[PDB]
RNA sequence: GUAUCUAGGACUACCAUGGUUGCAACGGGUAACGGGGAAUCAGGGUUCGAUUCCGGAGAGGGAGCCUGAGAAACGGCUACCACAUCUAAGGAAGGCAGCAGGCGCGUAAAUUACCCACUCCCAGCUCGGGGAGGUAGUGACGAAAAAUAACAAUACAGGACUCAUAUCCGAGGCCCUGUAAUUGGAAUGAGUACACUUUAAAUCCUUUAACAAGGACCAAUUGGAGGGCAAGUCUGGUGCCAGCAGCCGCGGUAAUUCCAGCUCCAAUAGCGUAUAUUAAAGUUGUUGCGGUUAAAACGUUCGUAGUUGAACUUGUGCUUCAUACGUAUGUAAGCGUAUUACCGGCCGGUACUAUUACUUUGAACAAAUUAGAGUGCUUAAAGCAGGCUUCAAAUGCCUGAAUAUUCUGUGCAUGGGAUAAUGAAAUAAGACCUCUGUUCUGCUUUCAUUGGUUUUCAGAUCAAGAGGUAAUGAUUAAUAGAAGCAGUUUGGGGGCAUUAGUAUUACGACGCGAGAGGUGAAAUUCUUGGACCGUCGUAAGACUAACUUAAGCGAAAGCAUUUGCCAAAGAUGUUUUCAUUAAUCAAGAACGAAAGUUAGAGGUUCGAAGGCGAUCAGAUACCGCCCUAGUUCUAACCAUAAACGAUGCCAGCUAGCAAUUGGGUGUAGCUACUUUUAUGGCUCUCUCAGUCGCUUCCGGGAAACCAAAGCUUUUUGGGCUCCGGGGGAAGUAUGGUUGCAAAGCUGAAACUUAAAGGAAUUGACGGAAGGGCACC
RNA sequence: CAAAAGUUGACCGAACUUGAUUAUUUAGAGGAAGUAAAAGUCGUAACAAGGUUUCCGUAGGUGAACCUGCGGAAGGAUCAUUA
């Protein structure tokens, strides 16, 4: 059954990034997906994505750019306090310079470089670099 | 593939490892602990013994020599040992049926060289420290 | 993907987008409440009211022209079945293979099927108890099951 | 109820039948005192904690009990057991797991010293007491600091150097560098000891007058020199001996490993050896392993436990300022309003609130340890002291004795509402802020004191209206799932009935003749007039050819004559229904080729075993003949296979091209003739569900290869279950459990060992094909 | 008045005979395996078409490796055309 519905947009972006596609058709559009790509959109790792609506679940057609390498998804959502947030930024993020760990804190989905500013902690969602 | 990757499966993850460290061949001397069963001394480091013979253990192939070992009965438990005396000579320092401090043989349970299945090593015979006898750095007890 | 037999296919009915439409349909929400009562009094299931309201009359979808479903209409007019239709035909199948077998023994397939269709019963007799559509203390027995088809 | 200080099945009495567990009860093990903490790596971790602090227990064993506030006390008593002592024989007395000792045990642990001066305890007590505590001797467990020379010309050569001269070459050579039992200059403290100090006293250190080095002296060792792995192809000896050696290997008469000598290297008051442990070990793996072939996916599917489960339910706008710099935007408020009832001067204090998980900030909780800021103990490990114009008077205030983490974790407060579960309004609650009751339950104040009589009030709760404006209340129908359906079907799917087909054996007859069968060659074996052959005929049991496929169906095992029946099923078609019903699964359950077993039938061919005939050096084999159990059908048992795709299952993605089974669809195709037609066929086009091949990665892999064995990325994450940890021993031994039994499932270790294994290359134009030569 | 030795009975209950079970260690005629393994005897089973392709399940038999029967598989000596 379709277990993790965040996850296989990120294995359809990453899979279709590698072959170098320019547009990507996700299915079926969580509002955690759109909150995730908007985090990937403020940093320009993604185009402007359009949500072709059904009355079923939603479908997204995403425009790809070609700036990113890997969007993954940390299943299960491990509970990540602020103190062990640094543990993950060594692991998932390939340099201290760039890269992002998206996590759901309670004050809205933000990456670690916002939640380490707003002093929030939450559960982890995914990453990208 | 494989692991119970949920978030509420730390019961399966600990009961699996608990059941699968038995197949870690060297962590079955934490679990089954045969030290008091199969080791010639009951888990100690050294052992005082009393020499019974002078066994000329011949060398295994493809090396020919004769290793000149010694068959100890201990005093700790009444097990039996075939120990070993190194560094040529020093069977002349045995003065048979007089006590011996045998020791482990440095491969932690196996015979080492061309010696077939002999797992020990004399370190003191009549309390005079055999490494201080090839130089004869101390006097051998003779009378 | 076909939960008891390992073909993986897909077919279905596909609803179109516009839930509001048609506008030309001359049949209103009032008379279908009568016509479902007209057809459901002949003991048809909610499915076979739908496929004859669809072909002959013919309304596309009853949820669109009326703010209820076909089953939820039939409860509101006192036409409630004692056992719902999915558990019916899965019981009614399970009583045939339990009738073919008592004469034709030596058929391991119909033994294996009746395992596969009594297992679908006790998982859907189990969902119908949490949603309380059928009461608790309800174990489908394989003996008395013949009497609840006719 | 009794007992106790007290609750309490603590115990008695009656009465109830409860409690507990796959979320591991109960029993077993422990070389188990629990914690603080210790060891060790980057993290994650493993391992240890008898041991100074806290809590607990015990004083040879068990039991008992007095005094007391407090003891089930043992430097109290009472028995008994064990051990043991003095006994004049009647009796009496024993308890070092307090200190220092002694015996034992063992690889393994200090002196029968001094003192209450310290810390504190105790009594009647300022004083007494205190082998607590402190001092000392012992003490390479350990940790820190640091002595073995320093300097000088010649020296003896290297080298620059000035320069001759240059593939050479020397000298002015010289900052240098060494060698110099050459020469010195000797610089100092281990010694050394007056006297000091320290101390309860004494010692140790620190101060210290005197005393103290040409090495021979005040004199470093311990391991090694094949590789790993730092450092001799040095000499002699020994010649598969002695030995070395963790591993791989040296020695078999020129040893880079042995015994040495010279040398040399590594650390150095330290070094080797053993067992243990940790890191190396992504070889226990949550981060983070592996399972096609190296070890490793259950034979199959069903399925509770468990784990894991799609989407959707207040979000940016609009205006301003604080605010980065025309702009920006990160700001608060106004405004699509419970931005919340009140009184206060936008402001206090109040009236007043669906949870949980997670998260923020707090509280709470011993130090020691650890992390650590402060501090020149001569430095350092430590310690918690210590600074200071005071220079000539000290009055000279304080720094301090922080701060967070192992006191993890639970638990308790508070901020948030993303994520995540639960929760409402469908056999009935949509409400009314409510004058409210058309219930009545009342309940205390004034009737100075107090009530019989009843109203206000009704603090109230529950009936309660038809004080019913009510948008009145039911999310989408997942390319999730189950269900339905002129459906149209399709298929060696399943069961039973029905029958067919040649053939094989047998038997009959008819005819013809003597050889027939079999092999590499025979023989066993069959047959005179009739085998084999021919022929027609009868009986039988078995098997379903050809069609036959990279074709189908099935959960796997498996599944082929016709037909009738019988329930079943995938796929497609579906503006049908239901609305998460799902995924995967320990235990459990059904099915399971062949062989085998129990009973009943049948019994053609084949045929384990058996007997022959050969073959062979032998042949209990291959080949040849005879056949028996078996093969076959119903009734059960067995529960395995190279049960293989050596590839668990559900989901998504990432590319062509060719076929190809079903079903759908368009011919802007042919063709059939029933007719130009229409049903049927074919071709073309598209689409599901696929399956099989190739082509390639422009993905992976050790490769062979794989469109999954890919997206397992750089320390990776879609769920879920089963399984592997060098090779043997060994699927053995033993226990449990199933079977009529064969056997099946569970299932070790002692011991042994350094390789065993995977894939691929190059060696046989060495007993394999296809070539091509010559009179060794 | 108080009170000893004695004493009745309940209780706590050492201890010792028994009966049992548990956990351990051990002796044993005989028997049957494993490993050492190097040099013995007999055969030649496997690796080449290892001279009967090899293996698997089961069943019987044989001095021994092994052989035979029924059903699998290729890890084969065939990825197969050849109308």
């Amino acid at each position: 059954v379709r277990m993790n519905v965040l996850a296989d947009a990120l294995k359809c972006i990453n899979n279709a990034e590698k072959r170098g596609k320019r547009q990507v058709l996700l299915r079926p559009c969580s509002k955690v997906i759109i909150k995730f790509l908007t985090v990937m959109m403020k940093h320009g790792y993604i185009g402007e994505f359009e949500i072709v609506d059904d009355h079923r679940s939603g479908k997204i057609v995403v425009n790809l750019t070609g700036r990113l390498n890997k969007c993954g998804v940390i299943s299960p959502r491990f509970d990540v306090p602020i103190n062990d947030i640094e543990k993950w930024t060594n692991n998932l993020l390939p340099s201290r310079q760039f890269g992002y760990v998206v996590l759901t804190t309670s004050g809205g989905i933000m990456d670690h470089e916002e939640a380490r500013r707003k002093h929030l902690g939450g559960k982890i969602l995914g990453f990208f670099f | 593939m494989g692991k119970p990757r949920g978030l509420r499966t730390a019961r399966k993850h600990v009961n699996h490892r608990r059941d699968q460290r038995w197949a870690d061949k060297d962590y079955k001397k934490a679990h089954l602990g045969t030290r008091w069963k199969a080791n010639p001394f009951g888990g100690a480091s050294h052992a005082k013994g009393i020499v019974l013979e002078k066994v000329g253990v011949e060398a295994k192939q493809p090396n020919s020599a004769i290793r000149k070992c010694v068959r100890v009965q201990l005093i700790k438990n009444g097990k039996k040992i075939t120990a070993f005396v190194p560094r040529d000579g020093s069977l002349n320092y045995i003065e048979e049926n007089d006590e011996v401090l045998v020791a482990g043989f440095g491969r932690k349970g196996h015979a080492v060289g061309d010696i077939p299945g002999v797992r020990f090593k004399v370190v003191k015979v009549a309390n005079v420290s055999l490494l201080a006898l090839y130089k004869e750095k101390k006097e051998r007890p003779r009378s | 993907g076909r939960m008891h037999a390992p073909g993986k296919g897909i077919s279905q009915s596909a609803l179109p987008y516009r839930r509001t439409v048609p506008s030309w349909l001359k049949l209103n929400a009032d008379d279908v409440k009568e016509q479902i009562k007209k057809l459901g009094k002949k003991g048809l299931t909610p499915s076979k009211i739908g496929i004859i309201l669809r072909d002959s009359h013919g309304v596309a979808q009853v949820r669109f022209v009326n703010g209820n479903k076909i089953l939820r209409i039939m409860k509101s007019v006192g036409l409630k079945p004692d056992i719902p239709e999915d558990l019916y035909h899965m019981i009614k199948k399970a009583v045939a293979i339990r009738k073919h077998l008592e004469r034709n023994r030596k058929d391991k397939d119909g033994k294996f099927r009746l395992i596969l269709v009594e297992s679908r019963i006790h998982r859907l007799a189990r969902y119908y108890k949490t949603k309380s559509v059928l009461p608790p203390n309800w174990k489908y027995e394989s003996s008395t099951a013949s009497a609840l088809v006719a």
